[PDB]
């Protein structure tokens, strides 16, 4: 009785554990995608900032 | 008025230099933060492969 | 000179606003990175604990 229980629990718990890790892995994948998207948009934001700095330099030269 | 104008010019020169240094520091800190995040997620992927083989046991 | 002084004061105020905004931006980025780095360090320490648990077998 005890041994059969031990195997039943070990199998079903192993399946639950694998599902839990897959859920964590997919969440990490979504965070990775968002991380790359943020890398590209930070690049765009830095481009906008340097353009704004150039505009400010022109304004400073104009006066 | 010339004294006031010169004072204003120095004040803004200081503020502008502060602007440029703060923007550079912000860019650098963002680079560091997201590089560190990438390293964290890479070791996460290593743990993913490690657990997959461990289940393969 | 009055016109020039008014223009100078307006641009100096603009630069002051800019430095203030950049200071808030850097403070926020720094806090976000502190949290992420603490997460990474916790992950590493827990991994070391796991490694000693597997070596304990």
């Amino acid at each position: 009785d005890i041994h059969r229980k031990r195997m039943e629990k070990d199998l079903n718990e192993l399946q639950a554990l694998i599902e839990a890790h897959f859920e964590n892995r997919k969440k990490e994948e979504e965070e990775l995608v968002s991380l790359k998207d943020r890398i590209e948009r930070r690049r765009a934001e830095r481009a906008e900032q340097q353009r704004i700095r150039n505009e400010r330099e022109k304004e400073r030269q104009n006066r | 008025l010339s004294d006031k104008l010169k004072e204003a010019e120095t004040r803004a020169e200081f503020a502008e230099r502060s602007v440029t240094k703060l923007e550079k520091s912000i860019d650098d800190l963002e680079d560091e933060l997201y590089a560190q995040k990438l390293k964290y997620k890479a070791i996460s992927e290593e743990l993913d492969h490690a657990l997959n083989d461990m289940t393969s046991i």
